[PDB]
């Protein structure tokens, strides 16, 4: 603390001590459900951006390496929570918003941006939490002659 | 936000803005109609709430600081407007001091100019004293302190925890 | 640099030099006793009217209100300070209708009826020589609160103080005031530094044309010289230069895209409006707070400098000080405290010996086998002649057994000269 | 009465309280709480939430410890006064004026008291004063004869000398009056007669 290998009479505030802890223990909710997150990423239709889908998420346990495991999502972008965390840590207020917009709008899906969407159709908070996930849905949600 | 007033600025044709020794933009030019509107920010001041205790009374008065009474029991003082207080000729000593020579007191609130003290002229004359003739053994109390709280602060614990 | 003019002192083992003259001399000391008491509105200096910055502020805690809290100490202890400083006394004395002293003449530090401020010739000069920058301060959230005692009702304390100190003297620093006449003050002060009633007394009308003399080379020289009031002025040019800077730091970008909110706020989306508007107010908040660290030390030294003054006012001004150089050069005799923007001004009474002459000087006296010493002078000759005479004035009086003591005999005392010691009684029981 | 003392407690208590309210500010970062940052971000943003929450303790830490040294040095001074108090009132007899009380100082008795000293200063202050007509000097038999120890004061027909500071009128002797000069240069001398033992 001294810097020095002679140190002189007195007395020295050096570190402080304190007790480490022995073992960790979690206590979540005993409650198990799976949660239904088959529902909402693998329907085959989805709503439009005006009439988006709301979905309330509660009472179930939920994993998300599975979300990993199978996903042709090109885009998983998350603000306020790290994606790999997820599995750790207990949630309230989880809604599930499905919409489907153009290939070029999906920059538009966040906190303070700007658009016609954004404006006009789903407005996120400024202090929004969550993941923001986008696909490719040209094989289900096209037509050739155009789908309107 | 503020007040657009007259000019009398002397702009040269390439300006537009027009800033203050702080900075600030004081006048600004428009491209609709080419005149320069003189930018000053909107009336502004502090306000102090002169109150007596709790405990005697609820009545408070108001003080704006700097800002005279026609831009807000009115009184005008250096200080500023005080609202809510009659001005009192009486002098008495400072209760609640206000400024510029100006104290309030609670009695309805009032506000006076403090007394400085008694006017005591004394007999001064070319050939006369005055000698006492008893005396007064007086025991005065002079409170001073010493010592402060012997504070330690762990740098590390404290900015970071565990 | 020259350290002074070259002096040589006369020193031997039996010669003194006694003073057969003096000069009154009327010197000056300035003391700052209080600064500007200023306010800082701590959301609008940082923020202005923007409610996001605000917002954004309120994640740094109470720092505005800490800020506001140490200047709220500093503006009370400004106040604090003038009180100790000029309001000593609970009763407001006046000065007699007839202004005659005895040959003192006071017109130069009394109030003139004749000025609408009530105030003194010297303070009046005092006044004077101490003097859109205001109006940015002023919109940028920083307001100068008006001192609580008025410049008038400081010169009134000074006016109680000098209507004390020259129709009582001392008396009423201590307890009531006690009228005495002002050639008897000076006598009394005269005995404090050890000079006899009979020097005052006899030299009345000179000691009043020097006291007057000093009194105008004091008003011409304050009149006459510009960096006189140089440290009244300092403070002053202190608390200006620092609320100019703390205005002046608001054009600093530091290290964002413009300095102006409203340009950020017109300009960016809220995710980096935030980010820009956070590096504003945490340099405008640094800013803040060293100008509050800054006016807390100048309040410390101006503190120190009012408890000082205040000590001067007590001890030079309520009473004679034997402190050597506390109350001006020279021995002390009286103070006159006069009112000054934002300070006190000491005028310090002093007396100065001068004219000394040489005498050969000796310890004892040996006469009739005993040693005489002196009861409150020193011995002195003038080449043939033994005197005793006053330390700090020039009288010589005749060696006599009613000013001298004796204590023991002629053998122990190194430097005894032998002289003879006139008997009072002698004359008497022989007639 | 003791609020000086009380006021630096006060102050003391009030720094350490708004130390610890500093822990709950977030200083631009999502939470105030180490642990939450730790735990919903992953490393490369959590450095930046703790650096944050670092600068904003270590500025308050900063302030904090800059206003105890200013504050130390009031107090050092106050101490050094009171300190020089105890040794020119209480150690001895002082004769500057309000340095140790109201009044003419006689003595001092200092008292502890939490964080700091009261000192009872015991001076004698004059009371019941009367007029009296005084002069300069005496003359008799062509000498002017000045007050040793005291004052001239008449009570309306006789003569007296008394101390200055309490009333004890005594005849005017040649042993409390001494002489310089004739009766031509004092102003003001009066005739009276100076008694010899
Ligand atoms: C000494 O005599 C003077 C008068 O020469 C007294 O002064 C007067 O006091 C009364 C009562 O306080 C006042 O109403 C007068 O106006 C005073 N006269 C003047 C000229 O000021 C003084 O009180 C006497 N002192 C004592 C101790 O009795
Ligand atoms: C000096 O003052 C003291 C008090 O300060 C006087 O003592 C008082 O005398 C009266 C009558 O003799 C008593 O009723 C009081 O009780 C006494 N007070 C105290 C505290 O003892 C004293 O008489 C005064 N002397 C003169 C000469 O005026
Ligand atoms: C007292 O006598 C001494 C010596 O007799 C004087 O000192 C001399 O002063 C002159 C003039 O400044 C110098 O040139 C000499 O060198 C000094 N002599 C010594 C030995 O220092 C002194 O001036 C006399 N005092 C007065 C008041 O006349
Ligand atoms: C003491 O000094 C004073 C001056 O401080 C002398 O008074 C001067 O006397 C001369 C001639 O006697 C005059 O020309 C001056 O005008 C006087 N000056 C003043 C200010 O009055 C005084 O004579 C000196 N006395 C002794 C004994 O040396
Ligand atoms: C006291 O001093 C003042 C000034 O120091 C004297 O006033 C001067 O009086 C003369 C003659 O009457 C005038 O020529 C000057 O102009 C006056 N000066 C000022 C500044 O007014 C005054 O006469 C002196 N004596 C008394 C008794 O007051
Ligand atoms: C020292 O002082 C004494 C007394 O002042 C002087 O003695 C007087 O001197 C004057 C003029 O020389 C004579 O007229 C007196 O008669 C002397 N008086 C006595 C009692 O003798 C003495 O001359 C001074 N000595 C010096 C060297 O100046
Ligand atoms: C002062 O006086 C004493 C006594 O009158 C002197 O002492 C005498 O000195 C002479 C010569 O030195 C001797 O013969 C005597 O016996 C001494 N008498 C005594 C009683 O001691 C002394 O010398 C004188 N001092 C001076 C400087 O003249
Ligand atoms: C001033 O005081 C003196 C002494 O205290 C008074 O003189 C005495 O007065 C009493 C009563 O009048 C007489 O019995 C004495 O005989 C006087 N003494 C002498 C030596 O004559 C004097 O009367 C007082 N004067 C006033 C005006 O009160
Ligand atoms: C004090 O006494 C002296 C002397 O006894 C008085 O002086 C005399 O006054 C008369 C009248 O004016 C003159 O004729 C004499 O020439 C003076 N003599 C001297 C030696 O000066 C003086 O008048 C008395 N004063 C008072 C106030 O009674
Ligand atoms: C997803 O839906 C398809 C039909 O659209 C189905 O074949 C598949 O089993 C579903 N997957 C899950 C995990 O439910
Ligand atoms: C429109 O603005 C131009 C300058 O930009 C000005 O010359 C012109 O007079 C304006 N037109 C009217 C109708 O005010
Ligand atoms: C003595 O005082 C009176 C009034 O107090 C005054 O008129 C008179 O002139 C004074 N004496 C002298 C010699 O000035
Ligand atoms: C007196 O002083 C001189 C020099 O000033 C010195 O020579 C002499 O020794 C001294 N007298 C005695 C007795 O020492």
């Amino acid at each position: 603390t001294l810097k020095s290998f002679t140190v002189e009479k007195g007395i020295y505030q050096t570190s402080n001590f304190r007790v480490q802890p022995t073992e960790s223990i979690v206590r979540f909710p005993n409650i198990t459900n799976l949660c239904p997150f088959h529902e909402v990423f693998n329907a085959t239709t989805f709503a439009s951006v005006y009439a988006w889908n709301r979905k309330r998420i509660s009472n179930c346990v939920a994993d998300y390496s599975v979300i990993y495991n199978f996903a042709p999502f090109f885009a998983f972008k998350c603000y306020g929570v790290s994606p790999t965390k997820l599995n750790d840590l207990c949630f309230t207020n989880v809604y599930a918003d499905s919409f489907v917009i153009r290939g070029n709008e999906v920059s538009q899906i966040a906190p303070g941006q700007t658009g016609n969407i954004a404006d006009y159709n789903y407005k996120l908070p400024d202090d929004f939490t969550g993941c923001v996930i986008a696909w490719n849905s040209n094989k289900l949600d096209s037509k050739p002659s155009g789908n309107y | 936000t503020g007040v657009l007033t007259e000019s009398n600025k002397k702009f040269l044709p390439f300006q537009q803005f027009g800033r203050d020794i702080a900075d600030t933009t004081d006048a600004v030019r428009d491209p609709q109609t080419l005149e320069i509107l003189d930018i000053t920010p909107c009336s502004f001041g502090g306000v102090s709430v002169i109150t007596p205790g709790t405990n005697t009374s609820n009545q408070v008065a108001v003080l704006y600081q700097g800002v005279n009474c026609t831009e807000v029991n009115v009184f005008q003082t250096r200080a500023g407007c005080l609202i809510g207080a009659e001005y009192v000729n009486n002098s008495y000593e400072c209760d609640i001091p206000i400024g510029a020579g100006i104290c309030a007191s609670y009695q309805s609130i009032i506000a006076y100019t403090m007394s400085l003290g008694a006017e005591n002229s004394v007999a001064y004359s070319n050939n006369s004293i005055a000698i006492p003739t008893n005396f007064t053994i007086s025991v005065t109390t002079e409170i001073l302190p010493v010592s402060m709280t012997k504070t330690s602060v762990d740098c590390t614990m404290y900015i970071c925890g565990d | 640099m020259s350290l002074g003019a070259e002096n040589s002192v006369a020193y031997s083992n039996n010669s003194i030099a006694i003073p057969t003259n003096f000069t009154i001399s009327v010197t000056t000391e300035i003391l700052p006793v209080s600064m500007t008491k200023t306010s800082v509105d701590c959301t609008m200096y940082i923020c202005g009217d923007s409610t996001e910055c605000s917002n954004l502020l309120l994640q740094y805690g109470s720092f505005c209100t800490q800020l506001k809290r140490a200047l709220t100490g500093i503006a009370v202890e400004q106040d604090k300070n003038t009180q100790e400083v000029f309001a000593q006394v609970k009763q407001i004395y006046k000065t007699p209708p007839i202004k005659y002293f005895g040959g003192f003449n006071f017109s130069q530090i009394l109030p003139d009826p004749s000025k609408p401020s009530k105030r003194s010739p010297i303070e009046d000069l005092l006044f004077n020589k101490v003097t859109d920058l205001i109006c940015a301060q002023k919109f940028n959230g920083l307001t100068v609160l008006p001192p609580l005692l008025t410049d008038e009702m400081i010169a009134q304390y000074t006016s109680a103080l000098l209507a004390g100190t020259i129709t009582s003297g001392w008396t009423f620093g201590a307890g009531p005031a006690l009228q005495i006449p002002f050639p008897m003050q000076m006598a009394y002060r005269f005995n404090g530094i050890g000079v006899t009633q009979n020097v005052l007394y006899e030299n009345q009308k000179l000691i009043a044309n020097q006291f007057n003399s000093a009194i105008g080379k004091i008003q011409d020289s304050l009149s006459s010289t510009p960096s006189a009031l140089g440290k009244l002025q300092d403070v002053v040019n202190h608390n200006a230069q620092a609320l100019n800077t703390l205005v002046k730091q608001l054009s600093s970008k530091f290290g964002a895209i413009s300095s102006v909110l409203n340009d950020i706020l017109s300009r960016l989306d809220p995710p980096e409006a935030e980010v820009q508007i956070d590096r504003l107010i945490t340099g405008r908040l640094q800013s803040l707070q060293t100008y509050v660290t800054q006016q807390l030390i100048r309040a410390a030294e101006i503190r120190a400098s009012a408890n000082l003054a205040a000590t001067k006012m007590s001890e030079c001004v309520l009473g004679q000080s034997k402190r050597v150089d506390f109350c001006g050069k020279g021995y002390h005799l009286m103070s006159f405290p006069q009112s000054a923007p934002h300070g006190v001004v000491f005028l310090h009474v002093t007396y100065v010996p001068a004219q000394e002459k040489n005498f050969t000087t000796a310890p004892a006296i040996c006469h009739d086998g005993k040693a005489h010493f002196p009861r409150e002078g020193v011995f002195v000759s003038n080449g043939t002649h033994w005197f005793v005479t006053q330390r700090n004035f020039y009288e010589p009086q005749i060696i006599t057994t009613d000013n001298t003591f004796v204590s023991g005999n002629c053998d122990v005392v190194i430097g005894i000269v032998n002289n003879t010691v006139y008997d009072p009684l002698q004359p008497e029981l022989d007639s």
